[PDB]
Parts: structure tokens; sequence; C-alpha cells
RNA sequence: AGUAUGAAAAUGAUUAUUUUAUAAGCAAUCAUGAAUAUAUUAUAUUAUAUUAAUGAUGUACCUUUUGUAUAAUGGGUCAGC
RNA sequence: UCAUCUGAUUAAUUGUGGUUAGUAGUGAAAGACAAAUCUGGUUUGCAGAUAGCUGGUUUUCUAUGAAAUAUAUGUAAGUA
RNA sequence: AGGUAAAUAAUCUAAAGGGAAACAGCCCAGAUUAAGAUAUAAAGUUCCUAAUAAAUAAUAAGUGAAAUAAAUAUUAAAAU
RNA sequence: UGCUGACAUGAGUAACGAAAAAAAGGUAUAAACCUUUUCACCUAAAACAUAAGGUUUAACUAUAAAAGUACGGCCCCUAAUUAAAUUAAAUAUAAAUAUAUUUAAGAUGGGAUAAUCUAUAUUAAUAUUUAUCUUAAAAUAUAUAAUUAUAUUAUAUAUUAUAUAUUUAUAUAAUAUAAACUAAUAAAGAUCAGGAAAAUUAAUGUAUACCGUAAUGUAGACCGACUCAGGUAUGUAAGUAGAGAAUAUGAAGGUGAAUUAGAUAAUUAAAGGGAAGGAACUCGGCAAAGAUAGCUCAUAAGUUAGUCAAUAAAGAGUAAUAAGAACAAAGUUGUACAACUGUUUACU
RNA sequence: AUAAUUGAGGUCCCGCAUGAAUGACGUAAUGAUACAACAACUGUCUCCCCUUUAAGCUAAGUGAAAUUGAAAUCGUAGUGA
RNA sequence: AGAGUAGAUAUUGUAAGCUAUGUUUGCCACCUUCGACUCAACAUUUCCUCUUGGUUGUAAAAGCUAAGAAGGGUUUGACUGUUCGUCAAUUAAAAUGUUACGUGAGUUGGGUUAAAUACGAUGUGAAUCAGUAUGGUUCCUAUCUGCUGAAGGAAAUAUUAUCAAAUUAAAUCUCAUUAUUAGUACGCAAGGACCAUAAUGAAUCAACCCAUGGUGUAUCUAUUGAUAAUAAUAUAAUAUAUUUAUUAAUAUAUUAUCUAUAUUAGUUUAUAUUUUAAUUAUUAUCAUAGUAGAUAAGCUAAGUUGAUAAUAAAUAAAUAUUGAAUACAUAUUAAAUAUGAAGUUGUUUUAAUAAGAUAAUUAAUCUGAUAAUUUUAUACUAAAAUUAAUAAUUAUAGGUUUUAUAUAUUAUUUAUAA
């Protein structure tokens, strides 16, 4: 149930890093992208290429946005005095800085 | 009950409830990325669901038919954005599919996704129109586009076309008249290269769609076989 | 819980040298090959240093006891007190 | 916690506030409870209580080097 | 009884070294520090393992060869 | 088993706390945030109103809006109770203090008027607990004033038509569902016999103070060291069903979560089914299994006479005959001990 | 009573060491009390099998604990606090 | 000594004698949990099975006693907490121990056990007991050793792909009944064989799923309650087209089936009024998979199939031959020569290892791995299958087609037509 012992430096890093299964692979199943020229996986699709035709389906299928009529042809000072504006919260600031948090995808490297 | 399927760690009830939602979706949308897992079970259920379809709309037996038409009822939610879904898979989805002899969808892997490791796949439906009747362009069809791209890129180069490429190009065409193929590819280009920001001169590039088309079109050792001694 | 400074140790990763995949026990000491490093008197057949070839000897430390390798006490390690 | 079981118009359950406790209350009485446990709480002080008992008590070198017996002891873990 | 109680001697206790396979108490012998030629102690001298050659008898059972198991039985052997 | 600090070991191991998710898009930044659609879960709640509590957690700093009427506090009044207060000498007392009496405080309670909308100031003058039956009344049908059977029976409002003050008032007549529920009324059964305390006319007034108000509240926003399957007061709690707040479903509302994706060995947990047998298991039938109406009938011995036994066991009617939601309902007996309903070691 | 009973009930009385409000005795009812029997039922068992979900296993992210003189931590026999 | 009809030594064996054991009850004080379940390993002082000596007390058959022998096997129930014991029913037999009286970081917790309580006894009493009874508390994710499986790395008498012997590590090894020989041998009769073979079983082990049985959150049908869809039809509105003389008629698309007021306060329902405010086909969700009847694959035992591994060799106790030493005798603790066991060696089976063997040898397609689709396999791995698309041949998974199975209605039918 309990260790008998401090394990040594010896036998806790032969147990972790000794066996091959424990260890990480080389990623030999890297190749060309026929639609740019890039690595990626083998027998998968190119992370830019897929994501770029989402971004091309997206700009073209796009549901047109609601702008009501009446929001739209109000006077600026008009507007103002209907829909002050507010301190957002901690919460809400923290929320709105995505870039602190969000994970843009990264670009391969060029296949020689 | 044991191998017949995957169970994906859901109840029984919630795993078809799911899966018919999947389905659902896939119709609507005529690609959708999910888990590879989820993908590959959601195929097999539309293309069953496409099969029944495709039987109901050819079967003389009026009674078949009907049972088809209550068993591709039961199979899908018809409620919301899909309450003419039904509609929609007798005269528009399962119209394609007539002469294809099942593979209706292609489950392509993507890189896994970041923040879960998880299997990343898009379940998509084969030979879905890229462009409708109005002038926009069609959400789906993504293994097209892809391989259109690849001979944009190919053309830049002043490469010639990898076998694959052809292979592919091939496949697609098989369930495909030659004209309409190639008035796809050219839509295609149009909106592809002004992505990726290459100069389109037009007449060029419809020479260069026929020469692909022709040669996918026209069809043109160590060890020595020798009989027994 | 001042301010500077900090190659103090425990501790982690990495690199170098050296030994190690037919060998068994306080992991040290002594014998003794080999390999490496440094050496403005290596003149060399040289000198020091580092390193579990191989051989021999070797039952942690303290406390408490007639008596402890004890499977009796107590301590995870180092730093300060 | 789940299942199962018992009471469920009564010596019922329960909200809000009040009274009674550290020789000391409350107790359909089990030494039961009195702020995560009482044959009598907690805190502060006497206070560095006391401990014939346990454990600990830190550099080096040099010289000599025991005893575990007798007697006594409310003494046989001690002390002379 | 590795028991208990005292008597005498020794060792251990507080004693390292050699021997007794390993060993608090047995057999030798008392480490101031080295050196390693010579005498050695107890104990050993086929190899493991430092060191050996002989003589005369007996055993044939591996008896025995560093921890001796009895009455009795059988088979011999001497002497009368 | 020294104290403090730092850093190891177990170990990148267990675990990530009851859980249903999917896609598309915000965004060629999303398993976790927002939106839309689909799917599910809670639904006499995981909803909607609130009380208490609390690092304001909120839909936020440009922030929770009150003269009062199905608005609370504050205020007036007092209960339980409290008070270095109160009375040459209230009484007692080593001091502290304690007692009695006064006065003051003290909500968990009582408190005028109001949609016709309503006016609270000042001055002057003399209600334990339970029940709504039976009878009687008239109404509706059958038969030949009287019988039989059935509901109805105190209150709650609009309409129409009359009669009196003069379209505004008062009274009368007639018209008009069922089942729950409310308040207010009346009469009244039982012993356990049911709070306290704070006037009326007239004249003159009344420019209406302060505080609470977010959200959370069977909970991530309180008490539990944690965004803890625990603890936490009250009122509504769509319909369909039913005796019902049981049980099923779920209109609406809310929610789907600081872990995911796969795989589903051994093994564990929590479930479902099981041939032939049926307690052979085991300390012990522990556990599991077992319900042939739940309504209406019917129901024994014994017995303290109490359908106590009884919800008796068996059994019948209605329903069903191959079965086909949930929930309520789980035998009979002998003996020991204790009359019984209760109480007890909060955590063996 | 059971094929078979140290259990149960009935009965006997060398009551080691019963007995009358530390109440004695026999009942009806009650009891999540204790023991025993019958019925019915069954995965309790003969004798396990199949299935379901949550873990377990793998990948990604986060990241405990008791323990620990130091460890280069085999079997047997012998020895020996 | 003495029993044993006679004779101490077939069998029995007083009291006294000499040992072994460490299985019981003690003693010592170095040293501070009984039973059940589960799985067993070891011993032999052998209970059964195999071989054999003795047995006026071996005629036969049952026995009794002794030697070899640990290969295989050695019980199910009633009572009790019990081990034990009593009994019942079996068995070839129901052997005796050791293993911290094996086994609680494997289960249990009935006994023993503290707190509550009562009884009998003891005590003035608090309370107590080699008493009785009811109740009643420990948990642990495995670091090392070890064991069960599974990988990676490796040094290979030097490579790879395959086939692989000796060997090593284990497994296995049986037993009963009936039948025949034979109612023979033997015996007055009653009774009744050895030697040996066969067939049925047994207990154990292994594999398998064709069939049978179970399961089957694949599936199908039936079915109660509630809700929610799609389609069709009707009505209404809007939008888009066509006709007609913006209106009406038609076609397509989309949305809708609400709402409001009455019946004396509130809620619900009902009807009436108001409004365009619909009733058939087919689905789904939830209620343990809602319940029930079947049920494919797989997995399984209740099922099916096979095995209990020979022949051979050397032996144990025991039984002999010739034959001295020792004129006889003596199977030899002499030389020679023979028999002899469920034991030993082996044999058989599994796992490991890889001596050896065939082939190819820097590669337009050498051998492996990474990758994909997977299952023959599987925790992860590993293993195995496939990764075809060109001059030919090769189907891994899904999908498709197919026949077949399941479900449950169906000739009162389906399809072609005249
Ligand atoms: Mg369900
Ligand atoms: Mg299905
Ligand atoms: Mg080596
Ligand atoms: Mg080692
Ligand atoms: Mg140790
Ligand atoms: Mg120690
Ligand atoms: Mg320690
Ligand atoms: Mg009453
Ligand atoms: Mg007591
Ligand atoms: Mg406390
Ligand atoms: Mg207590
Ligand atoms: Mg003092
Ligand atoms: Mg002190
Ligand atoms: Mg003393
Ligand atoms: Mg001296
Ligand atoms: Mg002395
Ligand atoms: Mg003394
Ligand atoms: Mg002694
Ligand atoms: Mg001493
Ligand atoms: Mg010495
Ligand atoms: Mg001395
Ligand atoms: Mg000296
Ligand atoms: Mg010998
Ligand atoms: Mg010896
Ligand atoms: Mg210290
Ligand atoms: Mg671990
Ligand atoms: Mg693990
Ligand atoms: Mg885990
Ligand atoms: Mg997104
Ligand atoms: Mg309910
Ligand atoms: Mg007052
Ligand atoms: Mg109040
Ligand atoms: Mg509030
Ligand atoms: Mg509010
Ligand atoms: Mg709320
Ligand atoms: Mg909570
Ligand atoms: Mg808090
Ligand atoms: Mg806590
Ligand atoms: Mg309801
Ligand atoms: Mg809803
Ligand atoms: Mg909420
Ligand atoms: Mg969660
Ligand atoms: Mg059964
Ligand atoms: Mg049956
Ligand atoms: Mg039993
Ligand atoms: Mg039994
Ligand atoms: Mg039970
Ligand atoms: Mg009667
Ligand atoms: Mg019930
Ligand atoms: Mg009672
Ligand atoms: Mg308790
Ligand atoms: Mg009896
Ligand atoms: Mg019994
Ligand atoms: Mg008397
Ligand atoms: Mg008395
Ligand atoms: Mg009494
Ligand atoms: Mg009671
Ligand atoms: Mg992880
Ligand atoms: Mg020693
Ligand atoms: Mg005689
Ligand atoms: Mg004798
Ligand atoms: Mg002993
Ligand atoms: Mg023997
Ligand atoms: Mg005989
Ligand atoms: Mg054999
Ligand atoms: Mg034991
Ligand atoms: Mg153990
Ligand atoms: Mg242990
Ligand atoms: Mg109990
Ligand atoms: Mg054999
Ligand atoms: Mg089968
Ligand atoms: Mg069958
Ligand atoms: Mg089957
Ligand atoms: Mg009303
Ligand atoms: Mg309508
Ligand atoms: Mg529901
Ligand atoms: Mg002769
Ligand atoms: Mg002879
Ligand atoms: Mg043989
Ligand atoms: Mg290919
Ligand atoms: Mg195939
Ligand atoms: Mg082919
Ligand atoms: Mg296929
Ligand atoms: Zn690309």
């Amino acid at each position: 149930a309990v260790p008998k012992k401090k394990v040594s430096h010896q036998k806790k890093r032969q147990k972790l890093y000794g066996p091959g299964k424990k260890q990480l692979k080389m990623i030999h199943h890297l190749n060309k992208c026929p639609s740019c020229g890039h690595y990626k996986r083998a027998n998968t699709l190119c992370m830019y290429c897929v994501g770029q035709i989402s971004h091309i389906w997206k700009t073209h299928t796009a549901k047109e946005e609601i702008k009501p009529r009446q929001e739209e042809e109000l006077s600026e000072l008009d507007q103002r005095v209907l829909y002050p504006g507010r301190r957002d919260t901690k919460y809400t600031k923290d929320l709105k800085d995505k870039d602190n948090y969000l994970e843009r995808r990264v670009r391969t490297l060029k296949k020689d | 009950t044991v191998g017949i399927a995957r169970k994906l760690s859901r109840d029984k009830a919630h795993r078809d409830a799911l899966l018919k939602n999947l389905a659902c979706q896939l119709f609507q949308h005529e690609s959708i990325v999910s888990t590879h897992a989820k993908c590959k079970e959601a195929s097999r259920v539309a293309e069953r669901i496409i099969t029944w379809t495709k039987r109901a709309i050819t079967t003389s037996n009026s009674v078949a038919q009907a049972e088809l038409k209550s068993q591709i009822q039961s199979q899908l939610f018809l409620a919301g954005d899909n309450r003419k879904l039904m509609k929609r898979l007798f005269s528009e989805i399962a119209p394609r599919y007539l002469e294809r002899p099942g593979g209706y969808t292609r489950v392509l892997r993507l890189e896994p996704r970041a923040n879960d490791s998880a299997p990343q796949s898009v379940l998509e439906l084969v030979d879905s129109p890229v462009m409708s009747e109005s002038h926009t362009v069609n959400r789906g069809n993504l293994k097209m586009w892809l391989l259109v791209k690849s001979v944009i890129n190919d053309d830049a180069n002043q490469l010639p076309h990898n076998p694959l490429t052809l292979q592919n190009l091939h496949k697609v065409a098989k369930f495909k008249a030659e004209a309409q193929l190639h008035g796809e590819i050219m839509l295609i280009k149009q909106v592809l290269l002004k992505e990726m920001s290459l100069p389109y001169d037009e007449a060029l590039e419809n020479e260069r769609t026929q020469a692909l088309l022709k040669e996918v079109y026209s069809s043109s050792s160590s060890y020595v076989m020798v009989p027994r001694p």
C-alpha cells in the first residue's frame, strides 16, 4: 500500500525513461500536402487548406445579419440618450480579451 | 449487442438520439466536423437512410415503399431546421445517389483537436453540388475543393499532376457528366484563385481544365511468373 | 515581512568524461588493469586528478540493553535554531 | 448515499427569540449532552506544577579506568 | 531448560586482531603510529583458501571427513 | 515521533465530487464562453415568488426609485425575558452582588382609514382543538294533495325589469356550469378548558420624513476548512390520471455542470435475465425473490368486547384469459422478554 | 419435529445457585426485540453464464496522500537479540 | 510375564528397561484470536489403489499383521460458533500431520471480545464472575521482494525471412462397477477366486459452439398512460408567378389551428359566444430496455468432442539359479546368471529456448518500423489480415447487392396485363 523507502534517483529514472513504451516517438509519418507544399500527417488532411475552404464557405454561405430599421436610422445624439455606456465588470473585461486565453492555429513548415 | 456498433460511452437511448442528430446535421449541412468515432457511426446511419430513400423512390411495390418511408421517418428528428428534411431527402439528396452503389459519405481524417487530443474527422456527403441555381457557392464537397486547390498549386509550380490526384479526379468523375464536372472545376478555380491571390486569365484556365479532363477520361519487374516444369 | 548581495546545501533538467545489458547483498576500503583530463622542468619508460574491468575484506548510524545486522528505539534530505 | 424499514392529530414536527453550565446545568437516565463528543467544556493565570519515568545533551588529542556485590530502605526502575 | 539460586576462575560487559563455516561469553591474543625481514600463538597445510611430506596399523560402512544416538541384535577379531 | 524553512519520495500514480449530449456560426482563435436549431434532465422542481445569511456575487459605477390601500421596517402596544437603572433606613449580603417592587427595554405576536380611493396630527369637552352532519326546506322525475328516488340549500356579480329619493341613489323581482380553493358568516362537539397591552364628538389641521427593495436563496452567491451528493424557514407550484401534494407524463420556465475523447481485459460497484433443481447456502433465508385489484363485498379461533385480532388469512364481484406503465399493497404460527403509543448511547 | 437435530416446543424435578411490588403466574393486543417451525418464493446455493451502465485500461489537460536512515532490495539451508 | 481350544513371539504383549518425535497438556520466560469461505504447497508415521512376506490361528471368499510404495485419489448432509463429536446417506477410501495450530494489506465475523441491559451467584457497597443471555467499529490507490500474464532494449560462435532438433521449465500419470474366463479352481456344504481382457461409468483436465439450453440496452411485434412531431386534407394570412377585369380565380412556397367575453371571490375544466383557429396516415420521446412475447451474431454450460500419454529400460520390498569362502549350507554384505511395483527413467502434452537447416544478399518492388483500414488478436502493447486501382492477379472495414436467419401478418395476396 505504502512505499517502504525513499525511491532513489536511479530507480525512479530507469522506471520512467528506461522503457520505450513510456518514451515519446518521432513522428516519421509526416508528408507533403498537395494543395500547399507544407508538412501534414500521413492519411490526414492539411489543416491550412481545409481551414481556408471552411473560411471560403463561411464568406459565401453567410446568413445576413439582422439590423433593425429603427435602430439603423437613429440620430447619434438620440442613440446616446437611449443606449448610454457602462462600466464592464472585471470578469466581462477578462472575457473580452480573448487573445489572452484563445489559441489560433499555427502554420506548419514548408516541405523540401 | 457487443460488436455490432460503437458504444460511444453513452446509454443506448442517448446514443441513438445522438446518431440521429448527426445524420440530420449531415443532411442539412452537406459536410460536418466531429470526433472520428462519432463520424464513423453517423456515416453508417446516414448511408442506410439514403439507401432506404432510394429504395422507396425506385420500388413498384406500394406497401414496401410505405414501409421504407416509415423507416426513414423513424430515423430522423423532423423539427425546427429539419421540418422539411424528409422532402429534401426525397427530392434533393437521394436523387444524387441513384446510380452510385453505396458509399454516399466520406469520413476524412483531420489533425486531432489540441485541447483534448481527440481524433477529429469530417463526415461529408459525396458529390454535393458546389453551385446552386442562384449565383453563389454551396457549403460542401470539401474533397473536390481540395483537389482543385492541389491542381491550381501544380499549375502554379509548372509541375505534372500527381498520380494520386489524377486517381481522385477520376473517382470524382465516375458519377458526373464531363461538361458539368468541368464547369464545377472552373467555378471552384474562380473562388480559390482569388482567395490565394493568383491571377485569373479565364481562357487559359479553361484550357487547363479541359486538358486535365482529357487525361482523366481517355484510359491508356523483380520476380518473373513462370509455369511449373 | 528591512535593503543589497548570494558558484551554501538539499532538489530538478541537460551536457562531458568514464564504467555498465551472464550478475546478487551498508555500495566503502585496500589491491589492480584500462580510458580520459590537467600539467611554462612529462628529460620519461613522467606526475596528479576523475572513472562500480577484475580480485580481496567488509552484518548502516545512534539509543537502550546481560546482549542488537537485527524483523528493538529514532531519523525523508539539507539549511538555520 | 442507495435500497429496505418505522412513526406520520401527537408524549408530533418545526421557524423566530428567551431562560438554565463548569462542583457544574439539562437529562422519558445512555455517565447521555452542555459549539465535531464531557465518569464533567473551553480560555487565561498559578506555571518552567510535579515526573525515582522516556527521550535528548553539539570539537579534538592525551593518561588512568569500574560496577551490576553486601547492608539499609513504603525498598527492590530509586537513593545512601 | 538458552531454566532458576547462589560458590570459585575466566572472558564478554567496556576488547579490536587470528581460529571455531557464520559466532558478545569457547580456543589463542590485548590495536600509540607505521613498516613487513625474523620468531611465532590457537587453529590449519588436495582445490575453493595462506601452507605438507612421511611411517605403522585399522576401516570399505562414504562409516567418517569441527555439533560422536541408547539399550539390544548379527557378523567377525583377539585372549583364556 | 525535536522547532522553522526549503525541497524531495510515493507520481505525473489516484482523483477531477451523483449528471446527456450534437451541429452550425460568433472566430481559416473554443470539448469548457455567447447565439441559433436539435436532443435530453427537473417539473407540489433543478420553475416562479420570498425569509435568514453572506467576501455585491447581480442584467454594475451612466447601480437596486415608495404618503398609504393582498408593502415591510421605523412608530404605538405589549409576551417570553433583560436592565452598574428605580425605592438615616425597600430587603439581604466578606466585596462582587442577590432579592422584591417600580420604570424602561424587548417580536417570533396585536395595531384606524381606504378604487367610492383614504388621511394617521393638534386643541377643547364628558380567537385550544376539530366539524359543517342529520333533520327541515323548497326543487326535479317516477306512480296515485301524499309517497318513492335524486341532486340543491348561509355569503361572494353582472344583466334585465319594477317601485321610491331625484342619468345619480335606495329597495324588490326575475336570468345564470361542474369540481377544488379562499376569506368572512353562523350555529357547536370534546376536554387537555384555550395570550398580553394600547375612549368618543366638535373645531382647527395634513405640502406627506427616514431605512429595506439587485441577484443569490433544496444553493457555485448561506452553515459545513473545498464552486463539498450533508444542513437550511415560507407561499404558488399548467393540464391530462387519480382517493391523493401517491405515481406517469410535462405546457411553460430553468438547466445539461473546472474535466474531456476513446476503449469497454481481469476485477469492483450499481442494475436486467436465466435451463434443471428450490435453502442443498449460511452462525442465521443475510441478500434477493415473492403482490391474480388499490374500489365494493365478505372475513375465524381467541379476546381485556375494542371489526382488538383486521388492512385477518383464504375467498367473491367488476376487469382479464398467452402476456403487455409506474406507484400503494409482502404470509402463517409457536415460545422468551416487555402491557401498550412513546424515549435512549448526535458519530459502533 | 428431521433421512439424520448440542437449536425449537411439550413434559418430568437432586431448583450447583427459582419465588411473590429488586413483584409471582397465565392471557388478548402490540414489537424493525431474540429464537424456532411451515408455506410460498427465489442466483443464497448445486454452478455459474450472458447482458447493461460507472470505474478500471489508453490519449490530452490538471494534479493528491499515508510512507521514506541510506540502498546496487533473489532462492534454499545454516547461523544469529 | 501372560492370553491365544494345544504353543510366549499367526494375532496379542501387564509392571519395569532403551530411544525418537516436537503433532497434545505442561515447565521456562530470550522474545510483548477459534471456526467458516477461498486457494492450497509440503511431509509419510499409507486410509484407498499397485507389488510382496507371515498367517496349527492363509481351503475359498472376506480378514488380521508386516515390508516396498507419496503416481493418482481421499464426502455430502441434520445438530452446534465450534475444530471435534453424535447421527443419516454414500464412497475404492472417507489416513495423519506440517506450512505464524498455512491462508483477515484475500472474504467472513457465528465464538472470544470494551462501552448498553438483564439473570444466577459473590460482596455492606461501588461493582465482580475458568457463569448465561440480547445488542454491538478498524481501514489501506502496492515502493521493494515474490508470483501471473504482456511488451521494449540486448551481444547474434554475429545478417535477415522462414522451418526448427537436443535440452530446460512445467502439465499429465487414475479409480469404480459390470461382463467374460467360471458358478471353473477351492469347499462336506454354505459360499466362491487369483492370473488376464473388454465394455460402461468416475473424478479431473483440455478444446469446441454444428445442434440443444441460457443470454442477447442487435432487432421485430404486441401493449397502458402522457407529450411532441412529419405528411395529407380543410380553413386563414403573407410572399412569388399565371389568368381575369388593384380585384377575383388558379399554381407554388412559407407561417398559423391561437385568442378574447359569459356562467355571483379565486383556480381549473365544460359548454356558449368570438375567431380561419382541421381531423385522418406515419413517426418519435419518456415511464427499470415502460411492461410483455419472440429473437441474429457472439459468449457460454445444462451442451458437444477428445484425453487418464503406450511400447521400452533399470529398480524397491519380495522371489530364484549355479556356487565357494566354511567337505555341509548359503539367491552373492563373493565371482557368474534370472524374475519383480499405480513407484523411477522415459513416453505423451504445453511453454521457453534456438544448435542446425533452406533461401536472399546495398536493394526501379532487399528486411523491418512509423502511417491507414481492421480482427483471426487484444488493457496498452504484441500477433495476424489488408493497404488492389496496371500489362495481369490480392476485398481490410464500412456501404451496396445477395441468399439466408429473426420478427408477423400474408393466396381474401404480389407482378405482368386484357
Ligand atoms: Mg428509457
Ligand atoms: Mg436501432
Ligand atoms: Mg558482459
Ligand atoms: Mg541486485
Ligand atoms: Mg529490513
Ligand atoms: Mg531499525
Ligand atoms: Mg522511522
Ligand atoms: Mg383528536
Ligand atoms: Mg454505566
Ligand atoms: Mg470541540
Ligand atoms: Mg459521552
Ligand atoms: Mg507554583
Ligand atoms: Mg513542563
Ligand atoms: Mg522507582
Ligand atoms: Mg589502561
Ligand atoms: Mg561483576
Ligand atoms: Mg536495587
Ligand atoms: Mg539464564
Ligand atoms: Mg551497560
Ligand atoms: Mg572479541
Ligand atoms: Mg579486561
Ligand atoms: Mg595495549
Ligand atoms: Mg558421511
Ligand atoms: Mg557433523
Ligand atoms: Mg534532529
Ligand atoms: Mg503506482
Ligand atoms: Mg494505474
Ligand atoms: Mg483514473
Ligand atoms: Mg465553433
Ligand atoms: Mg411527487
Ligand atoms: Mg416600549
Ligand atoms: Mg413582527
Ligand atoms: Mg431579495
Ligand atoms: Mg426582485
Ligand atoms: Mg428565485
Ligand atoms: Mg451543496
Ligand atoms: Mg461560507
Ligand atoms: Mg468537512
Ligand atoms: Mg400537476
Ligand atoms: Mg419543455
Ligand atoms: Mg435558478
Ligand atoms: Mg462536474
Ligand atoms: Mg433458475
Ligand atoms: Mg424453471
Ligand atoms: Mg453447510
Ligand atoms: Mg444447513
Ligand atoms: Mg430480507
Ligand atoms: Mg368470534
Ligand atoms: Mg411497498
Ligand atoms: Mg415496549
Ligand atoms: Mg449509536
Ligand atoms: Mg433433541
Ligand atoms: Mg438449522
Ligand atoms: Mg411480601
Ligand atoms: Mg420484593
Ligand atoms: Mg416486572
Ligand atoms: Mg414501538
Ligand atoms: Mg492523464
Ligand atoms: Mg551479532
Ligand atoms: Mg501361556
Ligand atoms: Mg509398559
Ligand atoms: Mg515447540
Ligand atoms: Mg514407509
Ligand atoms: Mg484369501
Ligand atoms: Mg510414472
Ligand atoms: Mg491460523
Ligand atoms: Mg495475510
Ligand atoms: Mg500482512
Ligand atoms: Mg438489531
Ligand atoms: Mg499410464
Ligand atoms: Mg452454440
Ligand atoms: Mg435456441
Ligand atoms: Mg444463441
Ligand atoms: Mg368567478
Ligand atoms: Mg384554422
Ligand atoms: Mg421525464
Ligand atoms: Mg554348495
Ligand atoms: Mg543353494
Ligand atoms: Mg510399470
Ligand atoms: Mg495502390
Ligand atoms: Mg472482407
Ligand atoms: Mg477482384
Ligand atoms: Mg466490404
Ligand atoms: Zn495545405
